[PDB]
């Protein structure tokens, strides 16, 4: 179980690259697993996996913010973004360079 | 009859760190050359509750890749972005496997 | 002294629990651990196969099968789920209506299919069935008329559909070269190595229809699967389909895990067609289909191995074993266990693809 | 225990005036057979008598008495065969099958035109020993089968109905033609058989009632691995035949093992590879591959010996792995390398064993 | 005396940087008899590639097959210019000479190979990180000219003229002629299906010193994914990666006692970026594996194999399957164990993968 795949992640960690908001919304939002060999698209089957809990997609910070107000605009702590508006999504924070 | 000659001796970059995932162990600091000093501790609160994390100064950090190639991160916060944009928690993650156990009926493990 | 050293080892266990009376039901539990490397170009391949089946109302038949394949290959997750009602219209024809879905990694597509399979032996001679006790080889041919409809919700489906529409009209050799596409891997080799021949498909006209639940590509095509005689899908049409034996639901939870150091196979199953009645009041475990053996022969001859194989036929109290060649090693009052010696030789024979017989005849 | 195959081989050669040879082979292997029907006890007797060598017509009598799954089936053929030309052969004969209780007679008149794809003197001059010679064989066979049994009549009616419909019947008769893995053996041996051409399916009056007339043609392939096209003149030593030649080969196969007994006195065992050298006939490759597909199925240790008795005054000069023992006039191949070659050919190896003997 | 063992040494010296440009040194010896009715069978093959012009993209390849079989010497030399016009269509212009015994014929050829994959789905390439089984079709169109300077050669051309003009089934039997012997089996064991050819032209124009027979013909190779030529067409031709004249010598000698093989040479394309930042030593082409298994199944053998992958400094192997036994801090060594089982696997025709992933 844990030894299969990356041992840190309970669910498959799918980071979201900065594919965004450059051509009719850029529906081909780039989802990349922790393995990183493949580069998938956000098809409804990936959403089925994500709601199944087997995978979990995460937004990074140090990049052009990915449709940050067009995907979802809940900004209570700036990290309340959800895809199907009832997702309970989690954002990865990186104040890498802006902090001392 | 005739054959040709043979010889055969065989026989006889822009690395980032996710502070949400980072736990503040600082092996990146040990893996960084002292002349650069890219890895640095940032303190948030009580040390025993996670407290300080680590950060990279992008301008100072110039494509050494020692941190990630060392593969010393326990938390997987040390990430590498690629020119095409893929992100790597680890250099080589083990493959995901469909796990289900084996029990022979007549063997002693049944 | 001995030759062919440095052999690997395969440890295998099998159990066939038969059911007494007119019920030909069996419970097959098999385990295998092989230390030989697999023949997978994408080696880390683990597949779990859940084949459920349920008796729908037998007024018209239409037993319902439900197959779920989940395969992780090179850390690529694939899942195929098919639920289909299948019914033997007559002894030669079969008609099915079903739905299903594939899902590889990210791309998934659902299909709704109907299918008329007309299976005809190249000959039905009274003399043959009069003279032979059990014809294992039987020449014949299947004709599948398959109408499959797929909503083109994904853009990949749309591009592929446009490509296929252009191809079927631009090239008449498509009907041939589609066979080249039809075998994804070494299946083209296994086709001729298994005795199967596949005729050029005859398209009846694939067309798109505007569906409220997404546009649907509806493709109707017929293809002919001829058999040299080794093919279970043709020669054993009477079998392969528990038309009246499904008085109870049945299941299979098979699976394997294959990686650079080994293969791990676990099969649990309940099958209604394990036992076949024979002449003289004898009943036997069904003759092994030869397509499995031959198709396994391609990969079974890649390493030299020694097999430690056990098999337990839990025979019903009302039956006594007969005509067992190889013979049984351990004799219980009702159970019968084959292991070692000649049976081990047979296991090594069929692991490499040898189509040999393991006649086990049980009777009252 | 362990699968160990013991094979005792011996060949005795006449020389000078004859290319004849007497062969005895006793094989016993513990591996199970690859027959879906387990017990198979078959005996084969082939007797070729020179009816007339001047005419070229030699009479081959072939009886195959087999017991498979407690079913006794006996095939028999008698055929006068003659080379009309070096490319075309003509056969006229009669036979019958005796499968179980069913039995049917057939009278066959056939012509086989074995044409080479290419015949180049450049190829003939260099690379002298021709093995992979490709060619096409056009077989045209007319079969007369008396329709007596009502099941037989039903079969005849079924086939004449199947030829009325089923425009692709010629291609699918190939799938019917080969009961089991023989369709795979087509490709394994390299032969590709084309769609047959049925010149005529008809009935004809006769003393035994109607006789089904079946004239049909087909084409045996041209890879070159198959030896029917590569050695067209070698397989048929009509000129070298002057006495009856007899081969009795029988195998008894139980799940416990296979026991083979072969006793064959035949012409054509010695062929002159070059000037002053006589060679044992080169191994046909189609049997090697067709039996290798079966022999690959089980690991085995090998105990093999080969005894060669030459014509008096001849000695072995060149040899694939040399003879293990040599008595005067007797050579014995055994030990390591010969066992390696035997294990090679059991599993389908087409490697050579070039035994050259000279006066 | 009864033991048959295979002794093999392998050395893969990769070079630093994005370009692989690796050197392969392989020695092999096996006591099993060869699967060749003509023995002894000796062969020397020299393949040297030279960058003719980087701006034009033209590369030049010379292959010299020298062989001795049954005390007969055959030599196929061929110099060719390969040029990638498009990612599907590729052109070739070359000249060569086949000398068998006293006979010798020179040939020239213009040739276009158009390789088209059946499925160009973005879904498959998006999901599968390592595409192995890629179906497709290669259309070859070859115009080959040979001086008819020999009477036997003239006879061959004349007989072929009549053969083409007489039989309409010639396009099927020409495959039997071309696939001489076990080759016709191998194409079925490797997923290769060959369509009937089409003879566009068959004519003769005469040069002042002798006649020239010109034959233009097309054929269609068809790969069911297992074929290296189709599935790895891009990995086939690393012309962009080639700036230095690369070359490989390969000689195998086959007496009935044993087979001895030596393959020494450098060439690009050994390692490709598999994604995820790890360079992968290229996947094994499966056609060699199955075609060699065809003859390797014929006998059993003990395995004594040793592979020595020489990484360039600064790079480490992150994945090996099976694992490396020993490491010299730059050289990773696979000797015995599951690597021996994998060597047995591939010798007998196994298509199992050996994932060598290495990175900075
Ligand atoms: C060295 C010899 C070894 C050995 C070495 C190997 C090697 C080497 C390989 C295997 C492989 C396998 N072996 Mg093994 N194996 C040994 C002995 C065993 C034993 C045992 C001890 O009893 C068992 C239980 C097995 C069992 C298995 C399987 C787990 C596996 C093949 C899966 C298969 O069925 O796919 C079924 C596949 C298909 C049906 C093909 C699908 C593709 C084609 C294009 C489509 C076909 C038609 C389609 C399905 C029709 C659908 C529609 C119809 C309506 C139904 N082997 C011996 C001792 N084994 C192989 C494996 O899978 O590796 C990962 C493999 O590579
Ligand atoms: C595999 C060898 C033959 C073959 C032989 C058969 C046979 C035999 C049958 C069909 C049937 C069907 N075939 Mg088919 N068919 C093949 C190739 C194909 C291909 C293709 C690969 O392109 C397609 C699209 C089809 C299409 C179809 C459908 C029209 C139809 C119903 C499918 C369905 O219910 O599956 C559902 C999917 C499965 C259940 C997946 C698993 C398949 C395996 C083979 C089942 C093994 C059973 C196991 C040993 C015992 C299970 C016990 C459990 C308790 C259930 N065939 C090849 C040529 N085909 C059926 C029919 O006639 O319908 C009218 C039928 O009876
Ligand atoms: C669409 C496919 C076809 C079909 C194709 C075949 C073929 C072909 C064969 C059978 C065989 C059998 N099938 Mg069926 N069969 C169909 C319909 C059915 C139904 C049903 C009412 O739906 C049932 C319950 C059965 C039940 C059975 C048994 C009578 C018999 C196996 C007995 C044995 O001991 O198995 C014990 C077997 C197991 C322990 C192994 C099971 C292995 C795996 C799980 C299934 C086989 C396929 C392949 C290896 C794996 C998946 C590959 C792809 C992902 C599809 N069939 C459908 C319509 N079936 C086999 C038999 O022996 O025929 C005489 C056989 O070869
Ligand atoms: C594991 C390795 C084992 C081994 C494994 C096996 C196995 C396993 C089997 C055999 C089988 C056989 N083996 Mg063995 N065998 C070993 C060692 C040997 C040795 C030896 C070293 O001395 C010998 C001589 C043999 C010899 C034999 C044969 C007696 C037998 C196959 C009969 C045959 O000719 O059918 C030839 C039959 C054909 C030609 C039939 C063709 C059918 C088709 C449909 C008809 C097409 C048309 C027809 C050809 C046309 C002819 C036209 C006329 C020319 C006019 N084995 C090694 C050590 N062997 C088989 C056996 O005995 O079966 C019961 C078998 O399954
Ligand atoms: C085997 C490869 C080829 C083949 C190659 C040849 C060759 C070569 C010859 C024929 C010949 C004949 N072929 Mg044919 N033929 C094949 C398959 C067929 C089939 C079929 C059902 O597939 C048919 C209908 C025929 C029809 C016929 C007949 C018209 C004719 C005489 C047969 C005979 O007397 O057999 C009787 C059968 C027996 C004697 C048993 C034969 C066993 C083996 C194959 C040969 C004997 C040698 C044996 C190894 C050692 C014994 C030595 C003894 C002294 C004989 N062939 C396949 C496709 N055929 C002959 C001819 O040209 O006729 C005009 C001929 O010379
Ligand atoms: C081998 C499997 C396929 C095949 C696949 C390919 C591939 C792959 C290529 C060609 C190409 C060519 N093909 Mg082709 N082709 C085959 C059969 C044929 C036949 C025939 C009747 O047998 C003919 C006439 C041709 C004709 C031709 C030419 C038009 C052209 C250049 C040949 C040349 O320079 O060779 C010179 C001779 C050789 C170099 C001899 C050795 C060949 C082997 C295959 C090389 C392997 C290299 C080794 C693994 C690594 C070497 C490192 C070295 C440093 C280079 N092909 C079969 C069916 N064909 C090329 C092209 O597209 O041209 C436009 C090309 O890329
Ligand atoms: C239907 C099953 C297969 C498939 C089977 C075939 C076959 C078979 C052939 C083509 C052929 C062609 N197909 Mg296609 N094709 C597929 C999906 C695609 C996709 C895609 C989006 O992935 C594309 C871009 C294409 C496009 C094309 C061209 C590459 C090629 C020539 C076009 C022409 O004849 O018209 N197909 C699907 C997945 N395609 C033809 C060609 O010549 O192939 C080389 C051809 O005969
Ligand atoms: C032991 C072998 C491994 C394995 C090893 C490999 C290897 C190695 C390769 C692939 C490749 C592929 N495999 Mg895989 N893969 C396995 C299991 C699966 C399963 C699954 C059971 O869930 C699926 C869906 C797939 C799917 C795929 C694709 C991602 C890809 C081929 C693309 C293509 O052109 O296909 C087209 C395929 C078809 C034309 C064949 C026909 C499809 C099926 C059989 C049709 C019948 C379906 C159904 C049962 C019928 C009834 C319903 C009908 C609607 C009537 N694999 C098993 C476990 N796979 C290749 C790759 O990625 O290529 C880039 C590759 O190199
Ligand atoms: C005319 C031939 C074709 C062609 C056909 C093929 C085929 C087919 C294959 C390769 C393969 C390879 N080729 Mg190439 N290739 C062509 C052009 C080139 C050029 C170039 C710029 O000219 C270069 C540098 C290469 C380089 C390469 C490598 C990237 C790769 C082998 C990797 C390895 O480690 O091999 C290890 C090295 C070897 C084992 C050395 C082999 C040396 C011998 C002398 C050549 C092979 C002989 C073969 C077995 C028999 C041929 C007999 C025929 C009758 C001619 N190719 C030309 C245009 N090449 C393989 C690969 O993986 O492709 C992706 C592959 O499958
Ligand atoms: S990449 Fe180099 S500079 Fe940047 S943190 Fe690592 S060691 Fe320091
Ligand atoms: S190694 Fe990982 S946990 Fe430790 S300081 Fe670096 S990023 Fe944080």
């Amino acid at each position: 179980g844990p030894w299969s795949g990356n041992a840190v992640h309970k669910a498959e960690k799918y980071f979201i690259t900065s594919a965004k908001r450059d051509r009719d919304g850029k529906l081909q939002i780039e989802l990349v697993p922790a393995s990183g060999r493949r580069k998938l698209s956000p098809t409804p089957e990936m959403i089925r996996r994500l709601i199944d809990g087997e995978i979990e997609i995460y937004i990074l910070t140090t990049q052009p913010d990915i449709a940050i107000d067009m995907n979802k605009e809940i900004i209570d702590m700036e990290n309340r973004y959800v895809i199907d508006f009832d997702k309970r999504g989690v954002k990865w924070t990186m104040r890498e360079i802006p902090v001392f | 009859p005739v054959e040709n000659k043979n010889q055969a001796p065989a026989p006889g970059k822009h690395y980032f760190i996710i502070e949400n995932l980072c736990v503040g162990c600082g092996l990146c600091l040990d893996k960084c050359p002292p002349k650069v000093n890219a890895i640095g501790y940032k303190f948030y609160g009580d040390v025993q509750e996670g407290g300080f994390r680590c950060y990279i100064d992008q301008a100072a950090c110039i494509s050494c890749s020692a941190c990630f190639s060392g593969d010393e991160c326990p938390s997987g916060a040390l990430i590498e972005v690629l020119p095409d944009g893929e992100v790597l928690d680890f250099s080589y993650t083990p493959p995901e496997r469909l796990d289900f156990d084996l029990r022979f009926l007549h063997r002693f493990h049944r | 002294l001995f030759g062919s050293n440095d052999v690997t080892t395969a440890h295998s266990d099998y159990e066939i629990v038969l059911e007494g009376g007119s019920s030909s039901w069996g419970k097959v539990k098999a385990r295998a651990k092989v230390n030989a490397p697999p023949a997978s170009p994408l080696l880390p391949a683990d597949c779990d196969v859940k084949l459920n089946v349920k008796p729908l109302d037998p007024a018209k038949g239409f037993v319902r099968i439900s197959a779920v394949f989940e395969s992780i290959v090179d850390s690529t997750k694939n899942k195929l789920t098919i639920e289909a009602d299948i019914a033997n219209e007559t002894k030669e024809r079969r008609i099915s209506v079903g739905e299903g879905m594939v899902s590889v990694g990210d791309f998934s597509h659902t299909f709704s299919f109907e299918g008329s399979v007309v299976n005809l032996f190249y000959y039905r001679s009274d003399a043959v069935r009069r003279n032979v006790p059990n014809p294992i080889y039987m020449q014949g041919r299947q004709f599948h008329d398959i109408l499959m409809k797929v909503p083109l919700d994904n853009n990949d489906l749309i591009d592929t559909w446009e490509g296929t529409v252009k191809a079927i009209g631009s090239t008449g050799a498509f009907n041939d070269w589609i066979r080249d596409f039809w075998f994804i891997g070494p299946a083209f080799t296994a086709l001729n190595e298994g005795g199967q021949r596949i005729s050029r498909i005859e398209v009846n006209g694939l067309n798109t229809e505007s569906g409220p639940k997404g546009p649907v590509g509806v493709s109707r095509w017929r293809f002919s699967h001829g058999g040299s005689g080794m093919v279970d899908s043709i020669s054993r049409w009477a079998e392969l389909f528990p038309s009246d034996k499904l008085n109870r639901p049945a299941q299979v939870e098979a699976g394997f895990r294959s990686d650079s150091q080994g293969i791990e196979v676990k099969v649990d199953g309940e099958f209604p067609g394990v036992s076949v009645d024979a002449g003289g009041g004898l009943r036997r475990i069904l003759n092994h289909p030869l397509i499995p053996l031959v198709h396994h022969g391609m990969v079974g001859k890649f390493n030299n191995f020694n097999v430690d194989a056990q098999l337990k036929v839990v025979l019903p109290k009302g039956y006594k074993i007969r005509y067992a060649a190889p013979q049984y090693r351990s004799q219980n009052l009702e159970e019968y266990r084959w292991s070692g010696g000649a049976y081990a030789r047979w296991v090594e024979h069929v692991c490499k693809g040898g189509v040999g017989q393991f006649e086990i005849l049980y009777a009252q």
